[PDB]
Order: C-alpha cells, then sequence, then structure tokens
RNA sequence: GCUUGUGCUGUCUUCGUCCA
C-alpha cells in the first residue's frame, strides 16, 4: 500500500537527515505618549497574568 | 569437524571458506560480526566554542562516525555497568580537538588526526583514531576560514552496532554458497536461456560444474560457504572473526546458565 | 460515504507516531499508506463502549 | 552586562538597557546576542 | 555540504578520499578510473563520491559573524 | 517523540526474566520457551541445531513483531528425553563447534601470515 | 390503555441486536455502580463480561418496552426473549 | 523562616495534503 522499508543503519549514518529552522518575531508597540511595551524579565510580584 | 580455509589475508580484509558447518551457523556468525562485536566510538561531545559554518549536531554526528582503535576494548567496561561517578578512566576515553585558522586569507581543513587523546585506561591500546599510515591525514571533519575556531572535548565509550551503526567494526560482509546452483535454491529468471543470461560467480571455478547427465540430488545440503569480512580499521579482520565467535559462545553460555539456574 | 467508513477497533499501544491497521481493512476505509490520515474517537461510558463493541465492531 | 556583536564589523560591546540599539564603531542598526556560557552537550548520533 | 564520513549503504569510510579524488581528477584520470584507484569497488560507495556536491565552499565565502 | 530507546533491544530489565518456560499440554512432552532481548541470530542457530537431533520431533520459532526484541520457541521431544535437556545439549554442541572453528581459524591465520 | 395484554403480543419473540446492545450496556453500567449480581462470578471482573454472563443465563432483571407506531406498547421480560 | 505563579483574539485571503 505504497509503504516502504528503510535501512536503520543508513539512517544512523546520515541518510535523509535534515536541519529545521523556525524564527519568531516580536516588537514594542506604542499605545500613547508614554505608554510603551518593554522587553524585560517578568516577575510574579510586579507583573500580572 | 568444521574446517577453515583462508584465501586472501590482509589487515583490513580476509577472504575465507567455511566448510562442514550449518548455514544457520555461518549466517549467525555474519550477523554477530555485523551487529554485536563491541568497539569504541565517540558518544558525548562537549562544545566549548564553534564558530564554523557547520551546525553543532552536524559536527557531533560526524565525530560519532570516526573509527577509533578498539584492540583492548574487551578489558574496558560498559558505562552503565561502571560504579564510578560521571566518567572515569575504566569506562571512557577523552579526546580533545582545537582548531583555528591563522591569517586573513585561505582556508584550513580540520582532520581526524587533530584529535588528541587526553585520558583513558592505563596501558590499554584504545582511543586513538585509526590512521592508514603515519603521513595520512585522516577523515575531513570541517573547514575553517579566518576568525573561525573549533574547540571540543569528546568522550569515547564502548558499544555495539545494535544501539547505533557507528559502533560497527565491519562495513560489508560478502556471503555466498553454491555457485553452480546444484541445490536449486534459486530459480533463474530468463528471456531465452538462463545459462548465458546470468554472469558466473567469482567462486564458480572452485567447484566442479554439474554433469549434463546428472540427476538432481535431493539429499544434499549447503556445505561450503565463502565470505569476505571488511573492517573499518577499528579492528583487524582476524580480531573481528575471533571476537564474533567469542560473542556467540558467550550468548550460548548465558542461555545455558539461565537454563541451569531455572531449576 | 458508507457505514463501513466508521468501525470499532481494539486498542494496542505501540511505539512510533502512526496508527496501524491490518491491511484487509484498507478496502472499506478506501485508505492507503502514502500520506493518508484517519481519526479516532474514544467512548466515555459503559453503555457507549457496549454499543461500539456490539454494533460497530 | 549582556554582550552583543555587530552585524557588519563583528565588534563586541555591551548595553545597559538604556542605550540606542546601534553599533559603537560603525553605527550599524543590526546587532546579535552572544552565545551563552552554560554547558552545551551533544550525543554524537 | 561536506563529504560524508561513511557510505550510507555499507558504512565504508569514504571521508578520507575526497582530496585524493580531486587530485586524481586534476592529473587527468577519468572519474571511473579515479574511483578504481581509490579502491572503491561496490557501486554504493562509488555513488557517494561520484554524486557529492561540495556546498561548504559556497558557505565559506560569507564573512565570519564573530571575531 | 514516540521512538523507544535503542538500548532496549539488548538490555534486560530488572523485573523481566531472560527465559520463561511453560508446558504445551496439547501434545505430550512439549514446552514453550520465551526468550527476551534476543532475535534471529540465536533463534535460527538453536532451531537448526535441534532439528538434526534424532530425539527431537518438533522445533520451531517465531518473532511475533519486529518492533519488540523477543522470540518464542516450541520444542517437542521423544518420551525418554526431556526438551530442556535437548536444549542444553544443543547449546553445548554449538559451543564446542565454535571452539574448534576458532582454533582452526587461528591455526590457519598463523600459518598464512 | 396503551399497554397491550400479554396474551395478544404480536412482536417478535427474539431479542434484536439493538435491544441486546442496550441491555448489555445498561446492565454493565448498573454493575459498575454497585448493583447486586444475580449470577455466580468465578473470576470475572469486567462489568460487560458479567453482564454477558447474566444474559447467557437469562438472569438480567430488566424489561424491554417496545413501542408501536400508533403509541401503544408491549412489555417483554429479558428472560422470555430468545437470545442467540 | 521560608514557600510557585495558573491562559487566548476575530475576519478575510492565499498556498498546500488525502480522497473524489
Ligand atoms: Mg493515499
Ligand atoms: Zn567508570
Ligand atoms: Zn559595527
Ligand atoms: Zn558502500
Amino acid at each position: 500500500e505504497d509503504s516502504m522499508i528503510m535501512n536503520q543503519s543508513s539512517i544512523d549514518r546520515g541518510l535523509f537527515r535534515s536541519l529545521f529552522f523556525r524564527s519568531y518575531m516580536d516588537q514594542e508597540k506604542r499605545f500613547g505618549i508614554s505608554i510603551v511595551e518593554e522587553f524585560e524579565k517578568p516577575t510574579r510580584a510586579t507583573t500580572l497574568r | 569437524e568444521p574446517k577453515v580455509n583462508i584465501i586472501n589475508a590482509q589487515d583490513d580484509e580476509v577472504e575465507l571458506m567455511l566448510s562442514d558447518v550449518n548455514l544457520s551457523l555461518a549466517n549467525s556468525l555474519r550477523r554477530t560480526m555485523l551487529a554485536e562485536v563491541p568497539t569504541l566510538a565517540i558518544d558525548l561531545v562537549e562544545i566549548k566554542m564553534n564558530t564554523s559554518v557547520l551546525a553543532d549536531e552536524f559536527i557531533s554526528h560526524r565525530l560519532g562516525l570516526i573509527p577509533l582503535v578498539s584492540e583492548d576494548v574487551e578489558e574496558m567496561k560498559y558505562s552503565r555497568d561502571c560504579t564510578c561517578e560521571d566518567y572515569c578512566d575504566e569506562c571512557s576515553v577523552v579526546l580533545e580537538l582545537s582548531a583555528r585558522h591563522e591569517g586573513e586569507e585561505g582556508t584550513t581543513d580540520v582532520y581526524s588526526s587533530s584529535l588528541i587523546k587526553v585520558s583513558g585506561p592505563g596501558n590499554l591500546n584504545v582511543g586513538e583514531p585509526v590512521r592508514r599510515d603515519d603521513y595520512d591525514q585522516g577523515i575531513l571533519l570541517c573547514k575553517l576560514r579566518n576568525h573561525q575556531e573549533l574547540n571540543i572535548r569528546c568522550i569515547a565509550k564502548k558499544g555495539i552496532a545494535k544501539e547505533h551503526a557507528k559502533w560497527s567494526p565491519c562495513s560489508a560482509i560478502a556471503f555466498e554458497y553454491d555457485p553452480h546452483n546444484k541445490l536449486k535454491h534459486t530459480d533463474f529468471w530468463f528471456e531465452v536461456d538462463a545459462k548465458k543470461e546470468w554472469p558466473d560467480s567469482k567462486y564458480a571455478t572452485w567447484e566442479e560444474p554439474p554433469k549434463p547427465g546428472e540427476v538432481f540430488d535431493y539429499k544434499a545440503k549447503p556445505n561450503r560457504f565463502y565470505m569476505t569480512v571488511e573492517t573499518t580499521g577499528s579492528l583487524k579482520a582476524n580480531q573481528v572473526f575471533s571476537r564474533g565467535i567469542k560473542t556467540l559462545q558467550e550468548k550460548l553460555a548465558n542461555v545455558l546458565f539461565e537454563l541451569e539456574n531455572s531449576r | 460515504l458508507h457505514k463501513m467508513s466508521m468501525m470499532a477497533h481494539r486498542v494496542k499501544v505501540m511505539p512510533y507516531s502512526t496508527f496501524r491497521l491490518n491491511l484487509s481493512v484498507t478496502s472499506p476505509y478506501n485508505a492507503d499508506f502514502d500520506g493518508d490520515e484517519m481519526n479516532l474517537h474514544v467512548p466515555q461510558s459503559e453503555e457507549t463502549r457496549a454499543e461500539l463493541s456490539q454494533l460497530c465492531a | 552586562g549582556v554582550k552583543y556583536t555587530c552585524g557588519a564589523c563583528a565588534h563586541n560591546f555591551s548595553l545597559n538597557k538604556s542605550d540606542p540599539v546601534r553599533c559603537k564603531e560603525c553605527g550599524h542598526r543590526v546587532i546579535y546576542k552572544a552565545r551563552t556560557k552554560r554547558m552545551i552537550q551533544f550525543d554524537a548520533r | 555540504m561536506i563529504i560524508p564520513v561513511r557510505c550510507f549503504s555499507c558504512g565504508k569510510v569514504v571521508g578520507d578520499k575526497w582530496d585524493a579524488y580531486l587530485r586524481l581528477l586534476e592529473e587527468g584520470k577519468q572519474e571511473g578510473d579515479a574511483l578504481d584507484e581509490l579502491k572503491l569497488k561496490r557501486y554504493c560507495c562509488r555513488r557517494m563520491v561520484l554524486t557529492h556536491v561540495d556546498l561548504i565552499e559556497k558557505f565559506l565565502r560569507y564573512n565570519p559573524l564573530e571575531k | 517523540m514516540n521512538a523507544p530507546d535503542r538500548f532496549e533491544l539488548f538490555i534486560l530489565p530488572d523485573d523481566v526474566p531472560k527465559l520463561k518456560i511453560t508446558p504445551d499440554s496439547r501434545v505430550p512432552n512439549c514446552i514453550i520457551i520465551k526468550f527476551e532481548r534476543e532475535d534471529h541470530t540465536l533463534a535460527n542457530l538453536l532451531r537448526e541445531e535441534l532439528a538434526l537431533y534424532p530425539d527431537v520431533t518438533f522445533v520451531a520459532y517465531k518473532v511475533e513483531h519486529p518492533l519488540f526484541a523477543n522470540f518464542v520457541m516450541r520444542l517437542q521431544t521423544e518420551e525418554g528425553t526431556r526438551p530442556k535437556q535437548a536444549l542444553e545439549r544443543a547449546c553445548a554442541s554449538i559451543i564446542n563447534k565454535l571452539k574448534t572453528l576458532d582454533h582452526k581459524f587461528n591455526e590457519e591465520w598463523n600459518i598464512k601470515n | 390503555e396503551l399497554a397491550i395484554l400479554k396474551e395478544e403480543r404480536t412482536t417478535t419473540p427474539y431479542l434484536t441486536k439493538y435491544e441486546r446492545a442496550r441491555i448489555l450496556g445498561t446492565r454493565a453500567l448498573q454493575i459498575s455502580m454497585n448493583a447486586p449480581v444475580l449470577v455466580d462470578i468465578e473470576g470475572e471482573t469486567d462489568p460487560l463480561q458479567i453482564a454477558m454472563k447474566e444474559l447467557s443465563q437469562r438472569k438480567i432483571p430488566l424489561v424491554i418496552r417496545r413501542y408501536l407506531p400508533d403509541g401503544s406498547y408491549e412489555d417483554w421480560g429479558c428472560d422470555e426473549l430468545i437470545v442467540d
């Protein structure tokens, strides 16, 4: 049914091995004259949710 | 009763003939040499700096596949069987590679001869990467241009090809019996004539071709087996053959011990 | 397309990330192994389990 | 406190969360974080 | 990208023969004759060296990101 | 993600025995042996050694699934002999054969070197 | 009114497959909710298997009310319906 | 004396996967 058998030793030696890259994006939005998002490490005391 | 005859002999390949043995015994010996003879290979890679164009796991995979000298690996212990804390000298070998390109032009090649053995078992011949000659450079690992450096620390451990193919001592084992097809174990596909459409075996001159007036012998069994064992350099061919025999004997003795202990 | 596209099977827990079928049931599902995907539904009650095991098996 | 690297002249510097994101010497607008100091290990398989 | 260390099919070490192969091709030998000289008999091993594309030479032409 | 550890093919768990023997009551003098963390390499060797014994009337093995490293053997012997004794004799005989094979190989290698 | 006297019951005297499935499910649920069992269980633990054992011995204490299209109904005991 | 935090958008568009 269109299946195939592959050699596990060939896989171990590097057959069809591949690299995968994924990128994420983020930026600081401007909401008002002084309301700006900030890149920082949040803390359970000062930060909510 | 079993007999061995050697046709060609070399450090990295032996071509022999097995006679008066069962087909199952020869096949089990082939399988044991392919998958169950222990060797030494790099298993853990600590990367202290890598500014090359190759990914870290790429270089780690390439390092795993480098054949190391495994002559005394029988005296070493398995890492999971060693009571030591972390890695010690009785279950691991430590190698270190440090490469850099000096100058603002050209390219530097990183070879497996640049791997330096730092620690290992005392007086055991294990750990050094295999080299064909004294002037051989070895396996190409990476390439570096200006301001690119590679600094790694590798740990070589003992294992078998069942866990990963990097621990296999052999590359390919040719195996063949009955070149003239007297046992009729294969039925030859043909268009006009099977005899002249199929190339002759390389051992066809080692056996007498069947007579035209001969009738099929139903009492015969495969008796003579031709096999060539090619090694990667981590072990010599005779060492591989002897250790395969020893591994099979140990497996059988373990079965016998379990049987006797079952009572 | 028809009621043999939904049938009740018995679970066998196995490694790797695919569903595994006997090859004789690929005809009622009209399925092959060149990239197809199939869905699985778990009953949540004794009555519903009995219905699956006695009617849709 | 945190090291960076310029995207053009590969110069290393530091930022204090108050300077503009720029290279000091060539004024490129693109900078990259430096690699961590934690131990990095691979299984060579 | 860079020459594989082992043959995919059988695992023979082919990663130490790339520079010798390029040298032999420089001297004017045919590709089949060069592969014969390097003792690559099985066509599984001959495929590894005959069909390899060296992409690392293109990757090395970009300036290093750290100095 | 769902791939099992490769060392599970040959490393025996603490709670899993290497060998489990149960009788097969359908026919007389038959046992079923379950081998753990083994494959065709030992199975075929033992089967074709046992098949040549005059007092062994039935011997077979099967690997139920290739994703699990185990096989099950069925062994039936004559009235006088017990199947476990036949299995022990087969193991000892193969060990002796491998011993003389190794001796002759070492002799021939020393001769030719 | 809507009930039909036991002497003039005209529906089939066999347990259909839908009735068998529903009765097994309901009995298994009741057994799993600590209802008394009417058969001797040797080593069985699964409620569905116990329900099947009860069905085979005609010991299920349930009644099937079969509805006719006009609204009337017939009451059949699980012990008087033939089960294959 | 010091104690571990408890969740997620909408609407279109395009490109794809397995059948048909
Ligand atoms: Mg399909
Ligand atoms: Zn140790
Ligand atoms: Zn700059
Ligand atoms: Zn090859």
